[PDB]
Formats: C-alpha cells, structure tokens, sequence
C-alpha cells in the first residue's frame, strides 16, 4: 500500500478492529515468506520471540531505572538534613552504618555525618543550630523543587503527574506522541528523584509505572510488528505498565493485577503472562540492584482478631470519606488552576508549594521524615528493642496523649498538602501520600484500640481475645490496614490494591482484614461518587475516554447520535466514480472529519466504503508523486479494477461497521466499547443516513453528566 | 549485614552526571542558544 | 411479555446482547419502583446486594463442603490401611494423634490403629498379614469406586469428571440443564470422596471447582437478578469457580486468577472483586473447619541459586513433554471409549482400572500413600529430624539407588494410570495426579543434583555456588518446580498456575523458578499442540465452543458460512403482516431453526427484525389460553401498533447484528467472540441474503480442523 | 478435652544416643523439652545442647469438627444407597 497508510494524528484514537487486521495481514506474509530462505525463517522466529525479547527488555530497563531513582532520591532527601563529609556520596544511614559511636537512643547518630549547624554554625546543638537546619532544609526543598519544574518545562513537559490518567487513555487507544518518549522517560527519572528530595507531599511509586510505560515503547521500536501496530504497542504497554507496578511495590502478582484492572482496556491471555515475566524480571533487577525482600515488611506476633475488624471497617469507612474528599478537593483545585490565573505560574506555584510542605514539616517530626521512611516506621510493630517515639507511651506504662497528638498534626497537614500537591508541574504519585495518610489514621486507631484494651480488659471481648496485660493489639497491622483502605477509597482499586498491599508487607494472614477495609472504603466513596481520582483527572483534562460505568438513556436512539443530525448539513459523500482528485482534496481541506463515506452513486445513497482522511490524503499524495499527470483532473475510481484515474480502494474499508437508526444507543455503546470502534455508520432502508463517532458518544455522554 | 558500595557508585555518579549535562544544556538552550 | 419469553432450551447458547439488554430493563423497573413505596426500596436495597449475598453464600457452602469432603476423603482413605477400633472416626493419624505408644521410626504407629491382618488374622507381621493386608486394600479399592460409579450412574450422570472443560463451555454461553443442579452436588461431593479413597489416580481439587459452581448455581434462584438473566448467573459462576480453586488450594488470588484465565469467557471488573471476596470467604471458612495455614507449606532454608536454573528448564522441558503426551494419550483414550464398546460398561471399567491401580500400587510404597501425602513427602526438605525414607541415602551418606528406582516406578505407575483414570464415569481430578507426577520427576532430579553437588564439590559452578560439603541443593524445590512444570504442560496455565503453586506452599522466594518451568513446559506443550487438555475435551465432546485462538482463513467471507448457501433451499422467514398464526406454527414445527428473520415482504426481502422460534410458539400459545378465536386463521402482524391478530413484534429483536457478505469472515468471528451474538443476519444491499450461525461458524472451524 | 490437645519433642540422634518423640497433654507454657523430657538419656552437661537440637510443638485439634463432618457424610451416604436400593427393587 501507499506509504504512510494506516498512520494516525496526534490526540487521535486508535481504531483497534483495523490494527487488529492490519497485524493478521503482517502474520500472513511474513509465514508465507518462511519457506521462501532461511534468513526468512530466522526473521519469522525473530518475531515469534518479539513478544518475550520487548517485555524482558521493558523489565530490565524498569528495575534499573526504579533502583536508580530509589537510591537518588534517599541520597537526595538525606541531603536536607545534612552532609557526611568522609563521604559527600552517602545518606544519613549509610555515613552512620558502620560508625561505632552510634547509640541505642539515636541509631543514626555518627560523627562523620555532619548537620547544616555543624557543618556552618560549628555546633550541633542549639537555638541557632535548630534554625540553621530548618533553613538549610527549606532552601535545600527548594532548590530540589525548582531544578525539577525547571527540568518538566525545558525539556519534557509530560513529565510532570504521575502519569496513570494519561496512560489509561492511552491503553483505551488514545495517542499522545511524545508522553512516552525518550526526552520524558528521561526528564521524569530525573525530576521524579529531585521531587522526592524537595520533601513534596508526593511519591515516586505511581510515576514508576509511567517510567516504564516509556521504556516500553522506546524497546517496542526496536521490534517492527510492535512499531507497525498500535494495538500490540498498548499490549506492551499494559506490560510495561505491570512491570512498573512491581518495582514501584516489589509485587509483580500486584502488578500484573493493576495492569488488568485499572490501565488496560483490552487485556489478551497471552499479556497476562507476558506482564507477569516483565514484572517478575524488573522485580529480580530491582532486587539486584536496590538491596544494599519486602520493603514493607511487617513481623505481627498475635494473629489479627475478629473483633480488631470492627476497627479495620472504621478505617475503611474513613479510607472512603477522606478519598472522596480529596477527589472533590484536589480536582476543584486543579480545575481552578485551569480557569484562574494561579496556573500560569507552574514554576512559582511549586516553589510556594514546596516552602509550605517544608516550613510546616520541619517541627514535627514526622511529617520532616521522608514520607516512605514515615510509612516504614508506622508499620513496623512496637518492641523492647525499639526505641521509636510512637512507642514510647507503651515504655512508660503497660506520653500516649502526645505522640497522638503529633501524629493527627501529621495527618492534617498532609490532607492540606496532598490537595495542592497533586497535579502541579513536577512527577507527583498520590500512592505514597495516600499510603502514608492511611498508616498515620491507622496507627491513631491501633493505639487507641491497644490503649481501650489495656486499661479496660475487663471488657468481655477485650479479655475473651486477649489475655490480661499482653498486648494483643498490634499498632502496625492498623497502619496497614488503614493505608490500604485510603489508597482503595482514593483510588477505588480493589483486588489490585489488596495484593499489591500483601506484597509490599509480605503477610498472607492479613488479607481478609485488608480486603473488608478496602471493600467498606471503596463502597464509602462511591456512595459520594464512583469515579476515582486517576478517572477524576482524566475526565478534567478532557480526554476522549470511554468507560464501561458510563451509559445512554434507554430513549436515545443511534438516530440522536448521528453527525448529520437535522441543523448541520449532510455528511460528506464521496462518489465511486466520476469524482476528481481536486473534488477529494477539497472534501479534504474543507471538513475536519477523521474519515469521508464513499457511496456507489450520491443518489442511491448506498454505501461503498469508508476511507479516512488521512488515507486519502496520503494516498493521493503519493500517487501524485508516484505517477505523473496527476494535476486533480483525473477522476478517482473506488469500485474494483487516457485519465489514468487514481485507485483509491485500497485505503478503503471495504466492511466498515454498519447500525441501524432505531437501534438503541446502548448497544451501540457496547459495540464501541468491546470492538473499539473508532465510527460506526448508521443506515437506513439499505443506504446511508448518517454516522456516529467516538467522539460524538463521549460527547453525548459528557452532555449527561453535566447536566 | 553486607552492602554493595560499587551500586551506590555507579548509581549515585551516573545520576549527577545526567542531572548536571541536563542543567548544562538547559543553560546552553536559554542563553547559547539564542 | 409473555410468560417465558427469553429463556434459553437446553444444550442451547445464550445471547449475552439480548441477556444484557433484558438486565437493564430489570434495573430500569425496579429502580422507578423504588420511590413508589418503601417496601420497593427495601427490594431495591436487596438487589444491590444481591450479588455480594449469593457470593458469601457461595464462598460459605464452597468452604464448608471442602472442609467436608477433604477430611471424609483422608478418613475413608485411610480405612482401606485399617481400622481404629477405639475410633471408628479417626484416621491412621488421628488414632495416633496422641498416643504414647508411637516412635521416632514409625510416627503413625500406635496400639489403638490395627491393620486389617491385626483385625483378622492377629499377627501384624508376617507373610500372611502383608497378603491379608493387599486383599483388604484391593477390597476396600474396589468396593469405594464401585459405590462412587453406582452413584454417579443412578442419580447424576453429570458428577463425572472434574467438570472444569463443562464449567468453560458453560461460561462461554452454553447451556447444560442439570449439571449445576443440587442433585449433581450431592452426588459429586460424596462421589468425589469415595473415588479418592479408591486409590485411583485422581484428585478432588479441580472437581471442588465444579461443587463450587453448582453451589453458586443453587444460590442464583433466591436472587431473582441472577436467575432472570443468564449472563448474571454465568458472573455468579466465575466467581464460584474462584472460590472452588480457593479451597482447592487455599489460593484466593490464584483462584481469581484461575477464573479469569481458564474457565470464564467474560469477566467484568466487578465480577473480579466479587471472585476474591468469594474466594476469601471460602478460605476462611475452610480454615475454620478443616483444620483440626498453608496445605504443602515447604521450608527450603538454603535460598534456590542462578544455575538451578538449568535443571528448573529442563524440568519444565519434561513437564511439556508429558503433558502433551497426556493430551495425546488421554483424548485418544477417551475418543476409544466413544467408539468402542468398553464404554458401554462405565461401572466395569471403573471397576477394573481401580482393581489395575490397587494391585500395583500396594507392593510400592509410594504408589501406596495417597497422592497428595505423596507430594507433601516430595515436597518436604530432607533434615535430621524427618525420617522420611527418601533422605535416607542422605543420612547414610554425606540407598540412593533403590530410592530412586521405586521413585521411577511410582512415576510410571501414576503417568500410565492417569491416562486411563481420567475420563472415567466418577469424578476425577487432574491437578493432584499432575502435581504427582512433576514432583517425583523433580525429586529424582534434584536427588541426582545432590548427589553430583556432593560427589564432584570440584565444579566449579557447585564450588562457587555452594560450600563444600554443604547441602545447598533442596530436593523439594525441584519436587516443586517439576510439579508446576507438568501442570503447566498439561493445563497450559501460566500466571494462575504459579500464584496457586506460590501460594499452596507459602514461599514467594521460588516464583521465578516456578515461572520459569512453567513457561517451558507451556511452550514446549504448544510445540506438540497449543489445545490444552480441558479444551481438548471441550472438543472431543463436541460442545460449541468458540476459542479466541480459533480463527477462519482470510479468502473465508460472510457469504462462506451464509446459511442459505446454494443447496439449502431459501431460509424460512415470516412476513410482517397477513401471516397467520397456523402459518407461523407450521413453520416452528417445520424447522428447527433457532430463530426465523422477520421481513416486510417476501417480495422487499427487507428485514424488520428477528422472532426467535422459542420466543414465537410461547406467545402463539400464551395468547391462544388468554384470548379466544385464536383458532390459528386469525393473522399476525409484527409492524407497531374483528380478526383481534396476535401481536408478536414484542417477542421479536428490533435490532438483530447485521453484516455484509463481503466482511471477511474473520471480523464476523471477532464480533461473535465479543459480543457473544448468537446469530448475525448477513444483508446484501439492505436485503437480507443470509444467516450467519455461532453454531455454523464452530462448525466450519470443526471442519477446517478434521482436515 | 486431652484428646483434642497434645505437645511433642522430637529429639534428633544425639551422639550415642537415637531420635526419640516425646508426646505428653500439657498446656502451651508447659509444652517444653525439660518437661516434656523426663529423663534426658544425654547427661547433664550435654542436656542443654539436646534440647537445642530437640524441636518442640504444641498442637490442639478439633475432634469434634471430625466427629460431626464424618458422621453426617456416613449418613448422606447411606441415606443415598437406600434410596437407590428403593429404586432399583421397591420402585418396580
Ligand atoms: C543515569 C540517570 C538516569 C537517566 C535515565 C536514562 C534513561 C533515558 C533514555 C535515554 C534517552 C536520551 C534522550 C534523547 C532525546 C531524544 O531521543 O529525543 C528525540 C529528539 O532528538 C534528540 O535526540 C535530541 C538530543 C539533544 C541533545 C542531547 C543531550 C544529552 C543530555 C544529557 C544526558 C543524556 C544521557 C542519557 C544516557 C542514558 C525525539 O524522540 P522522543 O524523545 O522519542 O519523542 C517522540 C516519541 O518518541 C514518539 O513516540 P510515541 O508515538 O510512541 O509517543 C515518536 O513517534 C516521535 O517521533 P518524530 O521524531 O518522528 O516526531 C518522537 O519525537
Ligand atoms: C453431609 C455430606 C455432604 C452432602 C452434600 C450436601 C449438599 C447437597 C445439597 C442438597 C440437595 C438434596 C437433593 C435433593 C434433590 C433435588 O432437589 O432435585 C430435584 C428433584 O426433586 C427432588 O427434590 C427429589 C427428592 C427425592 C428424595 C430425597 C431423598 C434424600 C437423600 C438422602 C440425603 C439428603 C441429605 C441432604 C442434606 C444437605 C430437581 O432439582 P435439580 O436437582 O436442581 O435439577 C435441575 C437443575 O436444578 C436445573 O438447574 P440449571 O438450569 O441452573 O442447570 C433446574 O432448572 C431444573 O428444574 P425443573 O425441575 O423445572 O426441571 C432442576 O430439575
Ligand atoms: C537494554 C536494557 C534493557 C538493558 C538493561 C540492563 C540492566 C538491567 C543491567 C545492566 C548492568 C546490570 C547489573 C550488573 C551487575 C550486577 C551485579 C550482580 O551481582 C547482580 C546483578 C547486577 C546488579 C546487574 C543487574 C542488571 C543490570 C543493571
Ligand atoms: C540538585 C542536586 C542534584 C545537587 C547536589 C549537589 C550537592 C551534593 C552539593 C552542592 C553543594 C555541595 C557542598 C558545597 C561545599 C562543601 C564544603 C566542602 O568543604 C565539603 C563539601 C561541601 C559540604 C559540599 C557537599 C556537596 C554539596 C551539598
Ligand atoms: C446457606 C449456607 C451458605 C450456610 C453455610 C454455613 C456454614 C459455612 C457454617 C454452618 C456451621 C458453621 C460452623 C459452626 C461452628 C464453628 C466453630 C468455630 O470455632 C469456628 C467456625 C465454625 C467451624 C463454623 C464455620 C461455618 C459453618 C460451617
Ligand atoms: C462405603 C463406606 C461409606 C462404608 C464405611 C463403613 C466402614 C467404616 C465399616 C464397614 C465394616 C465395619 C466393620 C465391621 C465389623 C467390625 C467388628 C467390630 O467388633 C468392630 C468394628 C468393625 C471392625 C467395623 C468397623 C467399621 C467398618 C469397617
Ligand atoms: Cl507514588
Ligand atoms: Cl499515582
Ligand atoms: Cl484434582
Ligand atoms: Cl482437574
């Protein structure tokens, strides 16, 4: 065919039923070349192993990649609060393993690391040390924040986001040339590291998937079926998105998980083993790399309760309260960043931003600990051998009224942050905030659980579960559980989350707990809106994104969808014959319609073909180029084979898709949504009448909802 | 415990190196290049 | 409508359009009737709950039955080895639970167990109590499959078989009136014990799907959104599926995944959830009551190294090598007991096979112990503390050769058992007899690793990798590794397969070397043959499956399979109007066709729409009993509103899919599989020409495959 | 109940000395190899290096659970042959 045919605009979706055959046509020929040669057979197994060769190299380049970040961005948020001068190259922990002068009250305390106040003030300790620190730290937030804005704006202004929003479009068939090239893939890994060091309520787990998603379209050029086709692109894509998953939490069956149920519109069999060899491989790199198994992990001695549910459900219940709240929170003020002027200042925005986080953290001590380090310690269950804050209530009696109270400042201040946060200019994740913000409510839960149980043990339950004076109750396993059930109300992921969750902390005997918190938090937000945030945004942005939740009135018919409609007038035609090449280019140029019907004659009115315009365009081009006279005189035949008329058949769809205008627009809908129909043509009596687009369902559909 | 001191460098130097060609060429876009 | 519109005849596949279409009008009436009263708003409350109440309620009789029928199977297994006469209720286990008797050689030795020898002759040594000891057990063999056939045979002819090939059929759309019924649970659930108590070589795992599903099948009635629609019940039924691999394996997540990738054809995002709760609930259930938490929980404290890698592929390779060598023995097998009389004696051949398996299963040892005791012994690592006779050559040096010999023949004994016992009239499993044998193979393998680890300590590869002198290698991973390589090659599941092996031993250190042999087995499987042996029933069977993986050939178009074609006379169709009604009960009663095109004229030849033949006698009669003069000389008119001419145009499908002859027939088959259409009328010029069948494209597949 | 509950020392060869299982009904606390042990066959000396190699569990199980699940299966089952002995001779 015509070079170029096939191809589609920026910000165009794809139409899957045509890639579909465009790829059963490529298998065709390249099998029947096969007993041509023996390089032909060579080229053939090639291609049989293009699959696994793309998402083994998608997995790799995704482990080396989260590693890197991982360590750059510890080394980066070790910075702020001070240097190791016997090593500018190492964080806080690393300068003060090895150190022998380390003490059980301060784990990290080494003389080779150095604070701000040391390393100018020349004394450790002091008012004027304190305030060296806290201003060192928000110039060093900064400074981090500003490098990554500049960076997102220069080079890769795709960069900034986490990214999932535009990827789901983008696996639904939507392009956006660019979001997933090298320049971004690059950009973000820079930027996704220096947003974490700045202290920012964000994470850089979520944007990992987005990382990877870039490294799997830069490998799938190097493949020429998935360069050629864009459907086997988003499977690799899906895969990439899996594997992103598992080294964002080190769990590929979450991963795998993710990849099906929130980022992938179509999922073959076949994707589903191939993502799990992706993430199990950027799992395996990570694991190689990063350790220097479970990050999360979690070591509760007393078995989880029935009655500790009641609890669990109580998070869950706030899980969903606070997701909703945010999604009608932080989309509000995204929105006004859109309408107001407040948005034209990305660069001045962060920097602002970032001087709140840092100013309103630096005296409380949780919220200065970098959110992942925070989440850790919040897990992690209280014992003799700990010397945590959290615990010390527990050291005193078995200041609890104290360490609450520090905990519930934490939390506020990171709602207030992750509000503003999220959406801004730089390579924000809403996992890591969420999880925080849930572990922190949880841990508020748990000790006061443990506190209820302790002192009033004469309670039936109370003594029934748990002997007198031991500690049944485990803070840690609250964390877990209230994380989980926020990230699920924020996000509405329900089996993904959960196992994701089980992963990160590696513990089986909590997943029924884990499931009822997500299950009551996803329930609680949809009972104030069933769309999560990662939807949320992407209905803001505007992207043409079809959803199964989403339906027609059962009184809309495919004849209300119709373009030609009554006031606009009637669809452009083209003629199978007697039409000229300066008739189409001028059909071309003057309408912006992604395809133009062809019928037989334009008073029958039956239907030929449909040819894209693009196709057109291209093809007559080429044929210009390709043969002389072509001057627009010469007349285009369509049907199948002085003037030298320009065959146009091939371009053509010879079986586009056909409905009937009393037929209901649910049905049409599902079609769309299971065949990814990028148009269908309504007809009636056996001629066409009209045609329907993706376009004019999602704008019937948005219609609806703003009403 | 054991830990790999040859990862941090690698990882650690390339990252500085990236960031800091990236800064450079951002200057030589806004300034240079005009 | 008429009473009985809408339902589907046995052996019939369901429209899932029309099904989804039915649904929502559902959803539409009782949502309006929701303001009319409050008790309206408590039926619409129940609704919404409906399928979170027949979930739990599946997930309970799933876990509550599994529990059952696993501890009356290691009960009854266990009598055939002898009797406790101070319990007639324990097994050799129980009735050594706590006695003091017992010693570190014999762990199930005490007193109060006696051997049928013991019972009858009084000597528990000797050559006349080994002789007493094989007739009682090829006695209580027989006697348990004769009473598991009789059974199957007298009341549910459906028990038979694991189910799983019946259950994907099913979920694709197929209709099976009786095999999810109460009376097939019951005698599945005590038919599955008795079989495995038999000794024969098969499992209840994968027939606990089957129990599964029919439980959720039973609880669809008390809801009426799920006993009105069929696709609704066929969603209860994934999910029930996922429940029964849950407690088949304890394998929630990999239950889930099981369903998705196996058994159902369309799994909605809710529908995902719903499963893992199910499972989940299951789960618990099953821990509640059969445990008296992992069921082959393994404890390789030496982590699996790079280079085992090696063996882990070739374990694979063989587990691919047989599995293709079952499905072409078995199915061959089985198309001989179609064709020939020996399947004409089901009871008989039950009766010899289980007699076959008996005798020479008791001389060996491990042919002796029952096949899950088996893997769990295989699996189990060698230490100083077990005193399993496979470690000890280990103990004596560090016999191996007479291990390993009764290993081989234990290996062949199952590998040629499995054949012929599957297929058989009783329930069988596969999964059980797969694990078998890929853990003796892998036991085998990793003993001659062992051996050449600990001989030759000079390689280097088993110098670097391992101490000298040190027992690096663990047998039981390999056990492990070689049974997920045979399930693999057999079943062909690849990311379900490993999440349930990962999770029936509770060690996610070793999912990559369980992927790995998976994936080997998988392609080498494929190499001889990509249909797995669930499908490769499916197809023996005869059932009108429709696989993604079948596709036409490209020169194939719509006018190919058009049911009229050129020797068939035209295709029965049914004017709009002056029809009358003894006309349109001559043509039901003439043809079988499942439903007839309705047009304006038989001159226009222009459909109206499409009155399925069910659909069209039921409200011929439906009408007969409610008005009078309905003698059949009074017309029929399908068009829209003294002869008072029956009005059949609601009964009719508006909207029927519609495709033109020039479609190649491979977009025809993406429509069908998608949308699940049952027909499609093919229209040339906006006139109907043809019918395209789901029943003449499976078997113009079928056709293209015999060739 | 004591049949629902028990607890066991398995002792691994010990020099002279074989493996040995050591199964008494004691609670959880009491569940420990000094007394569950009683004697110790190792001497004294080495007593503590045999208790390090001796593992020791405490098990409870459910007998009643067994009890029920075996007792309504053993009548599902006869009720069921009963009704096909009905079929096959009282039916006709
Ligand atoms: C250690 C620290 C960790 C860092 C992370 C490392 C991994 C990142 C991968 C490396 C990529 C490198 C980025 C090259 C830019 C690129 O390569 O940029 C293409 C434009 O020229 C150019 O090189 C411009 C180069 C100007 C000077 C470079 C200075 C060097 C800077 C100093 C540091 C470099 C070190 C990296 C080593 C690793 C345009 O290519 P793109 O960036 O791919 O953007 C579009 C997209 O790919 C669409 O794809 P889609 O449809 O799938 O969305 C296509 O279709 C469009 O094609 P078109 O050109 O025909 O429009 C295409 O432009
Ligand atoms: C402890 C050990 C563990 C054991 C396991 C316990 C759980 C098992 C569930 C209990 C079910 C019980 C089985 C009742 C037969 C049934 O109830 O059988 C229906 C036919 O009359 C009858 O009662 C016949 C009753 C003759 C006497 C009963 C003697 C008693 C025997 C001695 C042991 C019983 C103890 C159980 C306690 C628990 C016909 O019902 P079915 O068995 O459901 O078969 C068809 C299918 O359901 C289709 O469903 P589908 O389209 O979804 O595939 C429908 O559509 C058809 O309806 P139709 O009648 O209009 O044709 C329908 O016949
Ligand atoms: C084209 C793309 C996919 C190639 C990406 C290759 C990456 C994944 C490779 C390049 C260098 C590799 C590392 C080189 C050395 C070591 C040390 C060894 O003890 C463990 C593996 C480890 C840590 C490797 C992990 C994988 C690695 C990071
Ligand atoms: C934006 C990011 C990537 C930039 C990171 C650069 C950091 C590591 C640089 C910038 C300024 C540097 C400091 C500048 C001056 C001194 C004094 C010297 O006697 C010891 C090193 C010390 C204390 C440096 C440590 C490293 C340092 C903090
Ligand atoms: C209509 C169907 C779904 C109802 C099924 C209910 C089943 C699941 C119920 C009935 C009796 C129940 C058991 C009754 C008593 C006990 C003992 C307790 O210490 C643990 C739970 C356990 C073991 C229950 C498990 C669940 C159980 C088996
Ligand atoms: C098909 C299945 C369900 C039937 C199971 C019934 C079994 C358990 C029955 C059948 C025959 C029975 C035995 C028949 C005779 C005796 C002798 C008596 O002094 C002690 C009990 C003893 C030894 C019985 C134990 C239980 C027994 C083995
Ligand atoms: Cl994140
Ligand atoms: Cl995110
Ligand atoms: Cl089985
Ligand atoms: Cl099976």
């Amino acid at each position: 065919p015509i070079p170029g045919v096939g191809t589609y605009d920026d910000f165009h979706t794809i139409d899957w039923v045509r890639e579909k055959c465009k790829d059963r046509e490529r298998h065709r020929r390249i099998n029947s070349k096969k007993k041509e040669s023996a390089w032909e057979m060579t080229k053939s197994l090639y291609d049989a192993w293009s699959g696994w060769l793309v998402v083994t190299l998608t997995g790799l380049a995704s482990g080396a990649l989260a590693g890197l970040i991982d360590i750059a961005a510890d080394w980066m948020t070790d910075l702020k609060e001070g240097i190791c001068l016997s090593a500018l190259w190492y964080n806080h922990e690393q300068c003060c393993w090895g150190s022998n002068e380390t003490t059980f009250e301060e784990r990290d305390k080494c003389p080779q690391w150095k604070t701000w106040a040391e390393l100018i003030i020349g004394q450790a300790e002091g008012p004027g040390s304190y305030i060296m620190n806290y201003i060192m730290y928000i110039f060093w937030a900064l400074s981090f924040a500003f490098l990554a804005v500049s960076l997102v704006k220069v080079f890769a202004p795709y960069a900034c986001g986490s990214g999932i929003p535009e990827i789901k479009t983008i696996l639904s068939g939507f392009i956006i040339r660019g979001y997933l090239g090298k320049w971004t893939l690059m950009i973000k890994t820079i930027t996704l590291v220096l947003a974490v060091a700045s202290g920012l309520s964000l994470g850089k787990e979520g944007p990992l998937v987005h990382v990877a998603c870039c490294c799997g379209n830069i490998f799938s050029y190097l493949f020429p079926k998935y360069s050629t086709n864009e459907a086997k692109k988003r499977e690799v894509l899906s895969a990439a998105s899996a594997a992103g998953v598992s080294v964002a939490f080190g769990a590929p069956i979450g991963g795998v998980l993710f990849s099906l149920e929130e980022v992938s519109y179509y999922f073959p069999l076949k994707t589903l083993w191939r993502s799990f060899f992706a993430a199990l491989v950027a799992a395996f790199v990570l694991r190689s790399i990063n350790p220097f198994l479970v990050l999360f992990y979690v070591e509760y001695h007393t078995p989880w309760y029935l009655f500790e549910l009641f609890p669990f459900i109580l998070l869950g219940v706030f899980g969903g309260l606070w997701g909703a709240f945010f999604i009608r929170a932080n989309i509000a003020w995204c929105r006004r960043r859109k309408s107001t002027k407040f948005g034209k200042y990305p660069v001045l925005e962060v920097i602002i931003v970032a001087a709140i986080t840092a100013v309103i953290a630096f005296p409380n001590p949780y919220t200065r600990l970098n959110t992942s380090e925070l989440i850790k310690e919040l897990f992690t269950d209280c014992g003799p051998l700990e010397s945590s804050s959290l615990c010390d209530y527990r050291n005193d009696m078995n200041g609890v009224y104290s360490a609450i109270w520090q905990l519930c400042l934490a939390l506020i201040f990171k709602i207030i942050m992750t509000v503003f946060t999220f959406g801004i200019k730089v390579p924000s994740g809403l996992f890591i905030p969420s999880m925080a913000i849930g572990a922190i409510a949880g841990r508020i839960v748990g000790i006061a659980v443990e506190q209820l149980a302790y002192y009033h043990h004469d309670w039936f339950i109370f003594k029934e579960w748990c002997e007198v004076g031991a500690d049944c109750i485990t803070p840690g396993l609250y964390a877990m559980v209230g994380a989980a059930a926020c990230l699920g109300g924020v996000t509405r992921m329900t089996v993904s989350l959960v196992v994701i969750v089980f992963e990160l902390t590696g513990g089986l005997e909590y997943i029924v707990p884990l499931m009822a918190a997500v299950m009551t938090s996803k329930w609680v937000g949809d009972a104030f809106g069933r769309e999560g945030i990662y939807e949320a945004h992407i209905r803001l942005n505007g992207y043409p994104f079809l959803d199964a939740k989403e339906e027609f009135t059962h009184t809309t018919l495919a004849a209300d969808v119709m373009r030609p409609r009554r006031n606009d007038p009637p669809l452009a035609v083209l003629t199978q014959d007697n039409m000229t090449v300066d008739d189409i280019e001028n059909m071309i140029n003057e309408t912006s319609y992604n395809g133009f019907p062809v019928i037989m004659s334009k008073e029958s009115q039956r239907l030929v073909g449909f040819a894209l315009r693009r196709d057109l365009t291209i093809a007559i081009e080429s044929a210009r180029k390709k043969q002389e006279g072509i001057v627009g005189s010469s007349r285009v035949c369509f049907a199948q084979h002085s003037p030298r008329p320009l065959k146009l058949r091939s371009i053509l769809d010879m079986s586009p898709f056909t409905v009937t205008d009393h037929t209901p627009m649910e049905i049409v809908v599902d079609i769309f949504r299971k065949l990814g129909l990028r148009q269908c043509l309504v007809t009636h009596n056996g001629r066409l009448l009209g045609i329907i687009t993706k376009k004019d369902i999602l704008r019937h559909m948005a219609q609806t909802a703003n009403q | 415990e054991e830990r790999s001191t040859t990862t941090i460098k690698v990882i650690i130097v390339i990252y500085l190196s990236v960031v800091g060609a990236l800064l450079l060429y951002m200057a030589f876009l806004m300034l240079v290049d005009p």
